[PDB]
Formats: C-alpha cells, structure tokens, sequence
C-alpha cells in the first residue's frame, strides 16, 4: 500500500543521539530489519526482528517499535556512522525496503 | 455435591474465551511464535456452543518455497470464526515445514462453534480455550436478550 | 460442573470459585432463537445473521473466574482428545450430561452426602 | 417422550394426546432381528431383505396422533439441528435418553411430585 | 410425568411418517412446488429406526444447462428409501440455481434410516416428518411378527 | 456389565461368570496418561511412545472369563451394527453409560431390589 | 443388580482380545480362510479402549489381475495395530471378488483403537474381539502401573 521512511534527509554534529522512523505497509508479520549502506559498498543489517542487533554491531546501535510504526535509534553518533540507512518488511511473499533515511554530520 | 441441578441437556453450554481476553500479545508476529509444525499426532476436534467476540484474527497461508500450503485442508464443519475485530491476512513460508502445525501453548484454534487441535488452510480463526458450564433457558434468555 | 444464574442474594453468579490479568468486558455470540416462519432452513437466517449478542458484566471477578476456568480445563479436555480416534467432530455437551447424572446416582444412603434426595417433606408427614 | 403399548383395558394404546385430514393404514419397516448365523455380516440379510414388515392399526385415532406428532416435533428438530455444526449424521436417540433420566432425576422430594420413588410398599414395613 | 419407564435405550424409536399419509399432493409437479434452493445453509441429518412405506418416490436430477447436476454430493450413510409404492425418474433444469435444495415446509427428504435437511444426488427419497416413542422389546416384537 | 476390581478377600477379580482353550498370560495396551508439559500436543507423545504396557494374571481363569466374554459380546455387537447407517466410527462407551444408569434408575420401591437406595442408616436414625 | 458402581463414563473400557489368545490358527494361510468378499453389506466400525498384544498381524494387498486393490480406502481414524509380535506381508489376487472383504467367523479386524466390519487397504491388523468392562480411576493405574 504505502511503505514510508522519515526524515528523508537529516544533518547532525557528531555525538548526537538521532532517531529515525519506519511506518510498514501492514501490520508487522515477519521479521523487521534495518541495513547500514555506506556511500559505494553494499548494505548490511545492524538490527534485526526490530530489536535484537548482530553480533559485532557496535552497542550504540538500537531499535524499538511495535505494530506499523517503528523507530532507529543511535546512542552516540560517530564518524563512519554515515549512512543511507533502510528498513525492510517482509509481507505476501515480498520483501519491500523503506525509502531510506539519509544522515549526515 | 448437590448445589445446582441440570434440567435439559441444551442447557449444558461450553463457552470459548479468546487469548486477547487474557491479555496475551494479539500482534500477528508474536502470535506466530505460538504455533509450530508437527508430524505423527492426529488432529482432534470439539464443538463448542458459545464464543467470545475476538479482538484480532488471523486468516493464514504457509505455503512450500514450491507453493504446496502446509496447512490442512479444513473439514466441512469447519467455518470462519462469526465475530473479529481486525483479521490480519498472512501468507508464510516454510520449506523445512513437516507433519501439521499445532499450538505449543495447548491451546485450541477456535473456529465458528468449533475448537481445533491444528490450524486449517483457509479458514479464520482465533487463540482460545473453551469452558463447560450450566445455564437455564431463563438465565441464557436475558444475557441474550 | 459450575452453573451461572441470576443473583438470589440484571446481576449473575457462577458457582465456582478457585481456591487485572482477565479482561473486564465479556461480548459474547450465541445461535439460540427465541421460540413463526423463522425455524425453517430455508427461512430464517443464513451465515451471516445467525448469530446473537451478549454480554456478560464482571460482577466480584465473574469474567475473570469464567475465563480462569478456561485457562484449565483445557488442560484436561487435551488428554480426554488423545484417547478418541475420530478426527471429526466430538459431541462434549452430552459427555458432561450423563457425567453430571452418574455423580449423583450412578447406590446411595439416604442420609449424609453423595445422595441428594429430599426427605425435609417425609419427615414432617410421618409425624 | 410419549409411548406405544398393548392396551392395559393385538390393540396398542399412546400415551400423547394433543391438547380425516390423518391416513387410516399405517405399513412400517424396521430392521430389529429375532434373537443361529444370521447376526454375521457376511451372512444372513443384505441390503434387500433386511427390512420387516409391520402394520398399526388406528385405535381411537391412534395413527392420527402418531402422524401429528411427526409433523409438530420436526419444528422443534430443525432447530435442535441448527446449533451443531457436524454435517454428517447425528444421534438422536442418544440424546432423547438422557433427557429422559435428566427429567426423572437431574434433588427430588420424597412425597409429591417430579420424583418418582415408591414408598408404597415402605409404608407398610414401617407399621 | 411418572407416567411410563424406559428400560433400554435402545427401546426408544424415531418414526418417520411420509407427507403421503398427511394427504398432500403425491404428484411429482406439485411436489416440485415444496422445495427450492438456497445458498448460505449447512445441510444437517439425522438417523432415525423405523419409517412408513411411502406411496410415492422421487429421482430427480436436476442440471446446469451445461451439465452440471446442483444436487449435492451422497454421503455414503445415505442410501435410497427402502420401500416405495412408485418412483417418479425426474431430470430437471435450472440455470439461475445457487446453493443447495431445501423443504420449504420444514420437512426432511426420508433416506434409509436417515432424515435430511437436503435433496442428495442421485438417491431416491420421500417427504416425511419422524417422530419419538418409546416401544419395549415385547410391544415392538408383536407389531413386525 | 461386568467390573474388575482389586481383590478384597496385586490380585484382581471379576465380577462375571458365565452359567485350556484360553491363553493364560494376557498382555494388553493402553492410551491413559498419569497425571507436566505432557498433555499438549506438540509436546508428550506421538503414535510411537503413546501406549502403556500392562499385564493380568490367571487367578481362578480371570483371563479365560475375559476372553469369553469378547467371544460371546462381539454376537450382539453385531447385531447393534446393523441398525446404525453410518460408517464412521461409532463411540459405544456413550452408550454403556446411559445403559447402566437407565437399568438403575430408567420409579423404584425403596423395599426389595430393582431400586439401590441404602436405607440402612435411614432404619437406625428413625429409631 | 446393585453389585458395581460407575463413578466416571471414562471408567468404563471395552477390551479387545486377540484370536491368537483363542489359540486359533495364527498363520496366514488358515487366517485367509476366514476371510471373504461379499457385496451389498456396509462396513461399521466401533472404537475401544484397550486392546491385547498381538502374535501375528497381517499386512494384506489383494488386488484385481489388472492391479485393482479390492480392499476398502481406509478412513483417516484407521491406523495399524500398536503391538504385534511378527507382521505378515501377503499379496494376493482374486479376478471374481466382489464388494468388501468381512469375516466369517464374526470377528472384528482389530486396529488401532477400532474394531472394523471390513479390512481396509494398506493397514495392519489382527482378529479379535472387544469386551466391555469397568475399570475405576485406581484399578487401571495398578494394572499399567
Ligand atoms: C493459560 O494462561 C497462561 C498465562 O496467560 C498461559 O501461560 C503461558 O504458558 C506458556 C507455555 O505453555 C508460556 O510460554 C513459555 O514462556 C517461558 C518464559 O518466557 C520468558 O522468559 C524467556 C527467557 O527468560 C524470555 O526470553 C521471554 O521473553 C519471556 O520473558 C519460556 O521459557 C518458554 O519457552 C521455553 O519452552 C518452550 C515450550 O514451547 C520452548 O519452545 C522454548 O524453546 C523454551 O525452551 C527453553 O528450554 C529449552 C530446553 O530447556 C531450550 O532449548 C530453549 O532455548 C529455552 O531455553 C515458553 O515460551 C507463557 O510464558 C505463559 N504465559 C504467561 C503470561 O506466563 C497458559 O499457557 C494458558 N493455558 C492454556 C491452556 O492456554
Ligand atoms: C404439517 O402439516 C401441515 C398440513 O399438512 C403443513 O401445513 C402446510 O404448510 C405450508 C407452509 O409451510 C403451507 O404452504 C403455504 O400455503 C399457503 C396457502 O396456499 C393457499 O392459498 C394460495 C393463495 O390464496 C392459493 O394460491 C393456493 O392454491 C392455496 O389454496 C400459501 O399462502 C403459502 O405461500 C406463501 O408462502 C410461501 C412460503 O414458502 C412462499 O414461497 C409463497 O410465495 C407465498 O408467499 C406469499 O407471500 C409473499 C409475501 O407476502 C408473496 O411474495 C407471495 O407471492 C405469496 O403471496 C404456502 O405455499 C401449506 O398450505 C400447509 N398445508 C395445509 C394443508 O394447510 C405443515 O407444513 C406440516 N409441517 C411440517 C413440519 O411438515
Ligand atoms: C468364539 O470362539 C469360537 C471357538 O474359538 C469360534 O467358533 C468357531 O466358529 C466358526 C464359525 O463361525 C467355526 O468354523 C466352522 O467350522 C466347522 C467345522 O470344521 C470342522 O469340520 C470340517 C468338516 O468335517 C473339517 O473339514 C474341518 O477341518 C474342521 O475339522 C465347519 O463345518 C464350518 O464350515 C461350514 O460353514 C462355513 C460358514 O462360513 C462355510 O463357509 C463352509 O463352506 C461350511 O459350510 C458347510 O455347509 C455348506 C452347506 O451345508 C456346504 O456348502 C459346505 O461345503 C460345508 O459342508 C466352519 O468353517 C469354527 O470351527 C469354530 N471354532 C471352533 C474351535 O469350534 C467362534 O466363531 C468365536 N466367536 C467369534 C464372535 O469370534
Ligand atoms: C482467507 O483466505 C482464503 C484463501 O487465501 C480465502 O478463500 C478464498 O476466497 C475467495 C473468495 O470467496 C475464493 O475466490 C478463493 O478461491 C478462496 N481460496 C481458497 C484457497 O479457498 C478466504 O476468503 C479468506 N477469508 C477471509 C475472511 O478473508
Ligand atoms: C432458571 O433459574 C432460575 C433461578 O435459579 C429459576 O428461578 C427459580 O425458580 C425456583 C422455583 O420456581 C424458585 O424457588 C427460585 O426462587 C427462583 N429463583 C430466582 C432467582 O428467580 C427458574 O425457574 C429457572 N428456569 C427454568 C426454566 O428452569
Ligand atoms: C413390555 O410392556 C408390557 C406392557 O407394558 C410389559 O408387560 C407388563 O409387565 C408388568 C410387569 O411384569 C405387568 O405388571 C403388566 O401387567 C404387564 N402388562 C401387560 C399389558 O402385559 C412387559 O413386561 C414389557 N416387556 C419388557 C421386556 O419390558
Ligand atoms: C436414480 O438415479 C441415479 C442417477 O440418475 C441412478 O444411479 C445410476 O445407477 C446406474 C445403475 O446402478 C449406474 O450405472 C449409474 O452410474 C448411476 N448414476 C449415478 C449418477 O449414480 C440410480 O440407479 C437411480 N435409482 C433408481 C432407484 O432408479
Ligand atoms: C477403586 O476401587 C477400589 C476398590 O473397589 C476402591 O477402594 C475401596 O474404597 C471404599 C471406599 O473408600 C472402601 O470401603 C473399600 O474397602 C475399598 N476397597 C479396596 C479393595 O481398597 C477405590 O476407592 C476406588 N477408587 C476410586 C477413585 O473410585
Ligand atoms: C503395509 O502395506 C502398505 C502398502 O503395501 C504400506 O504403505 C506404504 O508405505 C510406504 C512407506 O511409508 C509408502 O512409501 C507407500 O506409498 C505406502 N503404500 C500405500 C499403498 O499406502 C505400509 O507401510 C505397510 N505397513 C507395514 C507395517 O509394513
């Protein structure tokens, strides 16, 4: 129906604690994830089922959220945190990624 | 012993309470954590008289990566539950899937005057537990109205 | 085998008792038809407006005792399932009927427990 | 539940009573057996031979009262049909006999009604 | 209400009495003008032991103009009327037919031992209404020899 | 219907009797759970590990009663068969219970037998 | 009369003893003598409680010379007999066999938890008899222990 990603841009000085948000299509069903793509390489995961992060993902990294709308959240941003950074849903048999949330320092 | 009598067999009444009256999570991805795929038990079936009105349901399709749903396929008793708030419509895949899937709370899939051991394709249904209880025609008439 | 009536002290009991997790609201359908042309299958209602609203008020934690004994007897009502073989369908109601006429008669002392018969009438017409 | 008896004063006497539209014969079939091999399956009747034949004549319009109350308790039936979900078929003798012993005995006072022991024969012990 | 005892159960009998010895019309024209079809119904059945000898039999088989019969599918406990005077051999047509066919009287199609709420395919039936009694052993024994 | 029961003088008896054929271990099967995450489905057993073993001895030919009475039921089992049109299965425990409280109870004089009403506390309390 | 009390309907158990405890003719030549098609009869089944370790069961497949099974498609609820000593496989042939397979002698064909009229397609049984019986809540928990 309609998969959304605010802010669309966003400007922060570094050891700033920002937030970003995802409102998914449906009511969640399977896993929600959220992918850090660094300008030129290839997106990897730091969250995923909304809460729990990979292992090696710094501690600074989290996530909440419940129903269709959900939410990003960094402790302390750092220097290499900058990111175009996209959540993804899985439902009917598709996995949609959110528009993105560009930041910036 | 003695307190209460019974006076026909219509009277004799089982009533299904919903989970999302005990306050369980009704979320489609926590309730999904609550079922799993078993193989070597029958599926077993009871008829109930009276239901609660659920506030979440839930019209599943696990399908193999092939398309083959795992689900069974649901008796001409079996109809969709009479009274959901919300009804979230699902499509999962499981390839590893084997036997038929069953609640892990002991639980029964409630269906329209039924309550089921193992969830049927198709068909929509709610997490509840049934209860027997004796109430008169006069008593049932006025709750009713 | 609980039983729910009007109070004796529109307010309800529930003979069973155990010894904020339940919800207070308690809808609830049933198919009963109050007792012209409506009894006919092809009259009447269908699928869809077969069903009759209820409600039942929580009254010294009545929904929540109901909804507690739910939450149990399920657990025996899972181990009565294993020992029948028909994957259809299986009538409970009539079970707990003659469960309920087999604890009061299925020998009995006229006096004491586990006899309910009533001789407070015999005793005063054989004075 | 009514019943069909010989006559008390071959005559059979109902115990209904309601409060030329009625055929006078009555031809009935029924499948009970007299009680050497006929009770094994293989053996004994199939599906043709398997029914008897039987006649009721009407006594102080006995058939009259049998066809009427056919056609008063189908309206009951259809909506004791209306609640269980089961499609396929559905005991009703099962069900008639425990509202039968729930009526009888489903707490009862010695003397008066809706009890049914006889102290006839007690009465004269005690003196 | 003491009046008559039951010794067995099996001494209780459910009598199914035709629409033929209430005097209605046996033609099958008139006859078709007592049933009609109707979607949204679950057909329910139910057995009985003794039943009258019926005067008139019907096998209708009624059609889509394509082809397609809309009577439904016989449950295999359903079988043909034991004992018919005439059997009317009946092939309809109606292409507007939805659901199922149902007794606009309230009346059950007689089958063997089983009365039903629909007409099946392809099995001989009669209207008729059934009735419960109680008959012991001795009585019931002294009417069939 | 007969009942077996532990010995009152592990021995056990049975309450029939019929006025080397036989086998005389007799080793049997059963479904029945001692009564904690056991009883759900997914958990517990499945058709593998779901039957229990059990075992009955001879004493004074239990075993030979027993296997003589399935002999001589199964005659009037079949004969139950014949009159119920449906092929599934059909719970015959249902009806053995209605059974045995309709030859109990299915208008009974306190005095003499047909009628198991103990007024043997009743005599002594009147006194 | 009086003698015996029934607490619960679950106290009450039907047995199904074994032929082979009869010492009848276990093996499957002698065992097929018992056995014969006949058309026009319908099968029934019963289902107990308990039921005898068995000494030889039998798996049996006679099928038409074109390879035609004659034997009935067994319903969900059959399942193979839990405890046999030693299982024989056999298939047969038989171009004249008509109807369904039953037993001669009367017995029933023992499976799982149910006792059939007929032997069923593909599923191990053994013949024998039930016995009706009552068992209080103690008694049984001493004999299985
Ligand atoms: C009547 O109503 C009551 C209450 O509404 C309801 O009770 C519920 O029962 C179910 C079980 O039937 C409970 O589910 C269990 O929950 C516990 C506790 O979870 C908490 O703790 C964990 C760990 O600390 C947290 O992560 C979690 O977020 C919770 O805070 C779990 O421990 C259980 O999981 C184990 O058992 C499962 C059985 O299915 C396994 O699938 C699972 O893998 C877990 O196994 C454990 O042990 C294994 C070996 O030892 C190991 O391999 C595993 O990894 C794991 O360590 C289970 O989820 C539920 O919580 C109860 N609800 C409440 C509110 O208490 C009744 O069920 C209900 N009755 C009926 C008939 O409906
Ligand atoms: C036990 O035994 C009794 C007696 O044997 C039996 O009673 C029968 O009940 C049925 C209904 O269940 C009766 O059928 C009705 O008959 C009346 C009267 O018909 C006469 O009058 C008309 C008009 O004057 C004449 O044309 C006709 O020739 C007759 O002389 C009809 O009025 C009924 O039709 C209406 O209702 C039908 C319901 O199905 C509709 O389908 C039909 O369209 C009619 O509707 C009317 O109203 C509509 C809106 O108002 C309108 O749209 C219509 O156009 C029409 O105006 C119906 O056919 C039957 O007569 C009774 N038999 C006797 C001898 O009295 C019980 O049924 C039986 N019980 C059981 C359980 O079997
Ligand atoms: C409870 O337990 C008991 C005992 O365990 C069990 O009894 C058994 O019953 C069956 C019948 O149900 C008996 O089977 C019969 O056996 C007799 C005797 O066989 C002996 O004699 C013959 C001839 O002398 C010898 O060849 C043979 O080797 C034996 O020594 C047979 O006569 C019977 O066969 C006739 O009847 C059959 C019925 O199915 C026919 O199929 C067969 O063709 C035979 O018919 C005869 O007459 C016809 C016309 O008159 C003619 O056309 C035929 O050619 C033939 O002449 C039958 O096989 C078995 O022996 C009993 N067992 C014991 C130990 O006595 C109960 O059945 C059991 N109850 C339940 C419910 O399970
Ligand atoms: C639940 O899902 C099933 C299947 O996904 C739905 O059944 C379909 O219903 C439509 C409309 O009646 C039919 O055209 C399809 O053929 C059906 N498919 C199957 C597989 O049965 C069902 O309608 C859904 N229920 C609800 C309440 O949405
Ligand atoms: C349904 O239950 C109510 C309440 O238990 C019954 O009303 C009682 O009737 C008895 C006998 O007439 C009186 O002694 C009580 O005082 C009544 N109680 C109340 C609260 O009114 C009623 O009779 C029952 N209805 C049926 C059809 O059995
Ligand atoms: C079937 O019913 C008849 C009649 O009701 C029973 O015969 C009666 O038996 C009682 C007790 O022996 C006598 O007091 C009556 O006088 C008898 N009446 C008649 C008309 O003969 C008969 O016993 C019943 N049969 C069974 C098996 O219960
Ligand atoms: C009623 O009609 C049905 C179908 O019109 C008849 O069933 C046919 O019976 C013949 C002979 O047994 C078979 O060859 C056909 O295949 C059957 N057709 C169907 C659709 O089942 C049935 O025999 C008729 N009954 C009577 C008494 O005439
Ligand atoms: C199961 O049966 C046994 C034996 O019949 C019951 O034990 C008897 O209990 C009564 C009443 O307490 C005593 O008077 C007897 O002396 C006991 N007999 C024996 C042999 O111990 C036992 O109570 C029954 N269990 C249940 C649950 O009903
Ligand atoms: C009894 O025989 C039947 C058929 O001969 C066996 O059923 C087969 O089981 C295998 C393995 O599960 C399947 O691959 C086949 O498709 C089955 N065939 C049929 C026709 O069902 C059954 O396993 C045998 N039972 C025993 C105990 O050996």
């Amino acid at each position: 129906i309609q998969m959304t990603q605010s802010p669309s841009s966003l400007s922060a000085s570094v050891g700033d604690r920002v937030t970003i948000t995802c409102q998914a299509s449906q009511v969640i069903s399977n896993y929600l994830n959220w992918y850090q793509q660094k300008p030129g390489k290839a997106p990897k995961l730091l969250i995923y089922d909304t809460s729990n992060l990979k292992t090696g993902v710094p501690s600074r990294f989290s996530g909440s959220g419940s129903g269709t709308d959900f939410t990003f959240t960094i402790s302390s941003l750092q220097p290499e945190d900058i990111a175009t950074y996209y959540c993804q849903q899985y439902e009917n048999l598709q996995f949609t990624f959110g528009p993105g949330t560009k930041v910036d320092i | 012993v003695c307190s209460g009598t019974l006076q026909k067999t219509e009277d004799v009444h089982l009533m299904g309470f919903t989970l999302s009256g005990q306050k369980v999570a009704d979320s489609p991805l926590e309730a999904s954590k609550r079922w799993a795929f078993r193989t070597g038990v029958p599926p077993k079936n009871v008829e109930y008289t009276e239901g609660e009105e659920a506030k979440t349901c839930y019209n599943i399709s696990v399908t193999d990566p092939s398309g083959k749903s795992l689900l069974l396929d649901p008796p001409s008793n079996i109809r969709d539950y009479p009274k959901c708030k919300t009804v979230h419509h699902i499509q999962g895949q499981n390839p590893h899937a084997q036997g038929i899937a069953l609640h892990l709370w002991g639980a029964f899939f409630l269906y329209d005057r039924v309550a089921s051991t193992t969830m049927y394709r198709g068909k929509v249904f709610t997490e509840g537990n049934i209860a027997a209880m004796i109430v008169n025609k006069t008593v049932h008439r006025m709750i009713f109205s | 085998s609980p039983s729910f009536n009007t109070s004796t002290n529109i307010s309800l009991t529930f003979s069973y008792f155990p010894d904020n997790d339940c919800d207070a609201e308690l809808r609830i359908w049933s198919v009963q038809e109050d007792d012209g042309l409506s009894w006919i299958p092809f009259f009447g209602p269908g699928i869809e407006g077969l069903y009759t609203a209820g409600l039942i008020k929580n009254q010294n934690n009545l929904v929540c005792r109901l909804r507690r004994l739910a939450n149990q007897t399920a657990k025996s009502l899972e181990l009565l399932l294993r020992v029948t073989t028909e994957e259809r369908t299986f009538s409970l109601i009539n079970r707990h009927a003659i469960d309920f006429l087999l604890t009061r008669w299925g020998t009995c002392k006229v006096l004491g427990p586990d006899c309910c018969i009533g001789i407070e009438d015999l005793s005063k017409n054989i004075s």
